[PDB]
RNA sequence: GAUUAAUAGGGACAGUCGGGGGCGUCAGUAUUCAAUUGUCAGAGGUGAAAUUCUUGGAUUUAUUGAAGACUAACAACUGCGAAAGCAUUCGCCAAGGAUGUUUUCAUUAAUCAGGAACGUAAACUAUUAGGGAUCGGACGGCGUUUAUUUUUGACCCGUUCGGCACCUUACGAUAGGAGUAUGGU
C-alpha cells in the first residue's frame, strides 16, 4: 500500500532544465566531487553539467530519459548540492522513498542572543541530541545558519518539522525526543493500535 | 627553548609578510622596469667620507 | 561662540521634537545637548564673560529666535 | 504608455562578480544601491513611456531594456544580469478592435 | 496533440490530481487520492496517486488530449513548500499510462512574510 | 530523574555510526561497511555500550582503548584526529554549517 | 644515491624564478561535465579554426 | 598686559556613511473573508481517530475586491544605536559616528552618593604582537572595465586613522555526598 516499485522502462517534449547558482567554496567542493552525482544521474538519465565560471548547476532531460520524477528528484538534489548537504546524502535523495524539506526559523526568534541560544540548544552538547534526533525519526538533520534542512521520509519530515517548531518555541529538546521515545514505544506494541496516546504524555 | 621557537615562528611570519608587501608593491607599481637590489646592498643605507 | 552654536541645536532640535512629539532618540539626545550646554554656560559664568543671571530654558530660545 | 495602458514593471538585477578579483563578497554601499535602482527606474521609465504596448512587448521579447539598464548603470557599479521579473498591465480602458484585428 | 495543465496538489495529508484546459478555469476531471483508498491513513499514498493517475489519464484520453502540462504545488502558506509521494508517484504513473508530458513547474505559492 | 533517556542521548553516536540510519549516508555505508555486516556486529556494540555506561557510572578509565603504544602510532593518530577534527570545524564556518560547541 | 629529483628541483626553480591535440582535449573534457574557462578558451580557439 | 597648543576636551566647515530614530507615501506576496465561474464526493486532521465543513456544492481550479499582518531568498565570525532594539521603495524632518582641514575657546576634564531619560522566561556553559580577514573615510598608482576620450565609479595592490569579532601570544594574573547500621519520636 505504500511500496514504490522502479520504473521498468520518449517522456519529453520540450527538453526541460532547472538550474542553481552557488558560490565559490562550493564551487570548490563541487569540482572536486562531482563525478558521483554526474555517474548516478546519467544513470537515471539525466545530462548535469557544472559551471565554475559563472557557478551554476545545470540539469536537464536527455533524450534517453524515461523516468519523469527524476528531474524533479534532480532539481531537488541541486539545490541541496547547493545548499552544502555532503554528496553522498544528495545521492540519497536520488533514491524512490526519500524527500527534503528547508525550515526557516530566523524569524520565530526576535531576540539575537534568545535565537542563538535556541539553535545551538537545537544542536545540543557533542551533537548528541541532533544524532539522537537523526535515529528517533530516521532521518537526516543539518542546522544551517538561518534554515534547517532535513531529508528523509514523509512520516519522518513531519516529526521534524514539528521538533523545531517546538525547540524554537522554547519547548526543549529533550522534551520532545522523550515524546518521541514514548510514541515510539507506543508503537511498537499494538494492542494500543487506536486510542488517544495523551494519557501518557 | 620554547620563547625562542615560538617568538622565531612569530620572525618568519612577520618577516614573510613584508617580502609579500614588497612583493605586491613591486608588482602593481612603477618600480617593475628595474632589477631588484640585492640584499648585500641594501645593507648600507648610505656612505660619506 | 561653542554656547551660541549648541544652543542654536537645541533650537533645532527642540522645534522638530515639538513638531513630532513621538520620537525618544531625539529627547535623549536633547538631554545630551542640554547637559553639555549647562556644564559650558556654567565654565563661562566662572570665567565671567557673560552676565551671572543669564539663564535659558526656553524664553531665551524664544528672544534669540525671535 | 501611449495607450492610456497603466502598467507596474518590476525589474530585478543582480550584482556584477568582477574577474581578477580575490574578495569573495561583492557589496555595494546603499547610496550605490540608491544610485542604482535610481538610474533604473530612470532607464525603464524613458524606455516605456515612449513607446506603444505593441512596441513595449517587442521591446519585451528579447530583453532590450535590461541590456541597456546594464550598459547604463555599469558606470556607477557593474551588474551581473538585469532582467524584468515582472510586467502587470493594471488598467486597460479601451476595446479597439480595429487595433485588435491589427495585431491579429 | 492538444495541451491540458494538470495542478497536482500533493499535501502531506492527501493528494489532488487535477486537470484543466490552458485557460485554468474549464476543469476536464479531478480525481483524488481519499476517493479511491479506504484508509484516511492511506490517503496519501504512492498507491492512491498511482490509481488517481491511473484514473484521470484514463479520462483524458478517452476525451483524447493525449499531452500534459504540469504544475505541481504543495502547502504553501505556513506550511512546508514540499511537494508529496502522491505528486512523484502520481507523474510517474501518469507518463507510464501515457501523457506526453510537456512543461513541468512546481507552482507553489511563497509567501513573501507569513507570520 | 529519567535512565533509557541518558543512555539513548549518551549512545546515539555509537548507534547512528554502527547501522541504524538509512537515510545518513555514514549509517548506509557502514550499514553495509563490512564489520557490521559480519557475524556478530550487535554484541560488539553491546560492548561498546556496556562499556559507555560503567563510564557513566563513574569509571575513570575505559576497556576497549589500548594503553601502550609506540609514541609513533600515537603521535600520528592525535595528529591526524586534531588535524580532521579541525578540518570538519574550518569547513562548517565556511558554508556557515553550525556544530556543537566543544572545547 | 644522490642524483636530482628532477621534478623536485624544477618545481623549486618554479618557485624562485616566478591544431591536432586540442580536439581530443576537448573530447576529454567534455566527459565531466565541467565548463572550466580553460575549455572555454579552448572553444572559442576551436571556433577560430 | 595674553605659554606650550594636549598624543584630554568641545565647536565650525567639506566630502561622506549607516537595516540609528520620527512622519507620510509606495509596493510585494501570503493568510482570512467575500463574489463569480468550472466543479462533483469527499475535504480535514492525526501515530491512528474524532470534533467540524460538506448536492443550498465543502476542499480544489481560475479571476477579482476588501481587511489586518509581516517584509522571505539577498542576510554575513558583517553594518547601526547608549541599551532594549533596527531590514519593501521613495519624499521630508532633525540628530549621530568616522575621516580631512591652510578651523577656532583653552580647562573647560574623569568618576560616580542623591536624582533624572529611556524597558511567559531559563534549561550544558600602558602594552600584549603579530598575522590573515572585515567595513567606514582619506592618500597613492602598474594596469583591466565604464571609455565614443576627460571625468567619475567597479577590480588589484600599497600607506594612514577608526571600530565590530577570530586565532596565536599572555604582559600577566587569581577565588559535605553516598551507602550501612543503632536507638528513639
Amino acid at each position: 500500500k505504500w511500496k514504490i516499485e522502479p520504473f521498468l522502462p520518449g517522456p519529453f517534449l520540450e527538453e526541460s532544465s532547472f538550474m542553481t547558482l552557488f558560490p565559490k567554496y562550493r564551487e570548490r567542493y563541487l569540482k572536486d566531487c562531482w563525478p558521483l552525482v554526474t555517474k548516478a544521474l546519467e544513470k537515471h538519465g539525466i545530462a548535469a553539467t557544472l559551471d565554475i565560471v559563472e557557478g551554476s548547476m545545470t540539469v536537464k532531460t536527455t533524450r534517453k530519459t524515461y523516468d519523469p520524477a527524476a528531474i524533479l528528484k534532480a532539481r531537488d538534489l541541486i539545490k541541496l548540492l547547493a545548499r552544502s548537504v555532503p554528496a553522498p546524502q544528495a545521492l540519497k535523495i536520488l533514491e524512490d522513498g526519500m524527500a527534503c524539506d528547508i525550515i526557516k526559523i530566523r524569524s520565530m526568534v526576535r531576540n539575537k542572543e534568545r535565537f542563538v541560544k535556541r539553535r545551538q540548544r537545537l544542536l545540543g552538547q557533542n551533537g548528541t541530541t541532533l544524532k539522537a534526533l537523526e535515529l528517533l525519526t530516521q532521518t537526516y538533520i543539518l542546522v544551517h545558519g538561518n534554515t534547517v534542512s532535513v531529508m528523509g521520509g514523509y512520516k519522518g519530515l513531519k516529526e521534524v518539522r514539528r521538533v523545531v517548531e517546538d525547540t524554537m518555541n522554547n519547548i526543549h529538546p529533550i522534551y520532545l525526543i522523550k515524546e518521541l521515545m514514548i510514541k515510539r514505544e507506543l508503537a511498537k506494541d499494538p494492542a494500543l493500535a487506536h486510542e488517544d496516546w495523551s494519557r501518557y504524555l | 627553548p620554547k620563547v625562542v621557537k615560538k617568538a622565531t615562528e612569530i620572525k618568519r611570519e612577520e618577516l614573510a609578510a613584508i617580502k609579500r608587501r614588497e612583493e605586491n608593491e613591486r608588482k602593481h607599481s612603477n618600480k617593475k622596469y628595474e632589477k631588484r637590489k640585492s640584499e648585500r646592498e641594501k645593507a648600507v643605507l648610505v656612505k660619506q667620507q | 561662540e561653542d554656547l551660541y552654536f549648541l544652543i542654536k541645536k537645541a533650537v533645532a532640535v527642540r522645534k522638530h521634537l515639538e513638531r513630532n512629539r513621538k520620537d525618544k532618540d531625539s529627547k535623549f539626545r536633547l538631554i545630551l545637548i542640554e547637559s553639555r550646554i549647562h556644564r559650558l554656560a556654567r565654565y563661562y559664568k566662572t570665567v565671567g564673560v557673560l552676565p551671572p543671571t543669564w539663564k535659558y530654558e526656553s524664553s531665551t530660545a524664544s528672544t534669540l529666535v525671535a | 504608455t501611449t495607450d492610456h495602458y497603466l502598467l507596474r514593471l518590476f525589474a530585478i538585477a543582480f550584482t556584477k562578480r568582477r574577474p581578477n578579483q580575490i574578495k569573495k563578497t561583492t557589496y555595494a554601499q546603499s547610496s550605490q544601491i540608491r544610485a542604482i535602482r535610481r538610474k533604473m527606474v530612470e532607464i525603464i521609465q524613458r524606455e516605456a513611456a515612449s513607446c506603444t504596448l505593441h512596441q513595449l512587448v517587442s521591446k519585451l521579447i528579447p530583453e532590450v531594456i535590461g541590456r541597456e539598464i546594464e550598459k547604463a548603470t555599469q558606470g556607477i557599479y557593474p551588474l551581473q544580469n538585469v532582467h524584468i521579473r515582472k510586467v502587470k498591465l493594471l488598467k486597460q480602458p479601451k476595446f479597439d478592435l480595429g487595433a485588435l484585428m491589427a495585431l491579429h | 496533440l492538444v495541451f491540458g495543465v494538470a495542478r497536482i496538489f500533493a499535501s502531506f495529508n492527501d493528494t489532488f490530481v487535477h486537470v484543466t484546459d490552458l485557460s485554468g478555469r474549464e476543469t476536464i476531471c479531478r480525481v483524488t487520492g481519499g476517493m479511491k483508498v479506504k484508509a484516511d491513513r492511506d490517503e496519501s499514498s504512492p498507491y492512491a496517486a498511482m490509481l488517481a493517475a491511473q484514473d484521470v489519464a484514463a479520462r483524458c484520453k478517452e476525451l483524447g488530449i493525449t499531452a500534459l502540462h504540469i504544475k505541481i504545488r504543495a502547502t504553501g502558506g505556513n506550511g512546508t513548500k514540499t511537494p508529496g509521494p502522491g505528486a512523484q508517484s502520481a507523474l510517474r504513473a501518469l507518463a507510464r499510462s501515457g501523457m506526453k508530458i510537456g512543461r513541468i513547474e512546481d507552482v507553489t505559492p511563497t509567501p513573501s512574510d507569513s507570520t | 530523574n529519567d535512565l533509557a533517556l541518558q543512555r539513548l542521548i549518551a549512545e546515539s553516536h555509537i548507534l547512528s555510526e554502527a547501522g541504524a540510519n538509512p537515510s545518513h549516508w555514514q549509517s548506509s555505508h557502514a550499514a553495509t561497511t563490512g564489520t557490521n555486516t559480519r557475524a556478530f556486529a550487535t554484541g560488539r556494540i553491546a560492548k561498546k555500550t556496556t562499556d559507555m555506561r560503567i563510564q557513566a557510572l563513574g569509571a575513570k578509565e575505559s576497556i576497549l582503548t589500548q594503553q601502550k603504544m609506540p609514541m609513533n602510532m600515537r603521535k600520528g593518530i592525535v595528529k591526524h584526529q586534531e588535524e580532521k577534527e579541525k578540518k570538519r570545524r574550518q569547513e562548517a564556518r565556511e558554508n556557515g554549517i553550525v556544530l556543537e560547541r566543544e572545547v | 644515491i644522490g642524483n636530482l629529483d628532477l621534478r623536485s628541483e624544477k618545481q623549486r626553480q618554479a618557485e624562485r624564478d616566478l591544431n591536432t591535440a586540442l580536439k581530443k582535449y576537448l573530447r576529454k573534457q567534455r566527459k565531466k561535465n565541467i565548463i572550466d574557462e580553460k575549455r572555454l578558451k579552448a572553444e572559442e580557439l576551436y571556433r577560430q579554426m
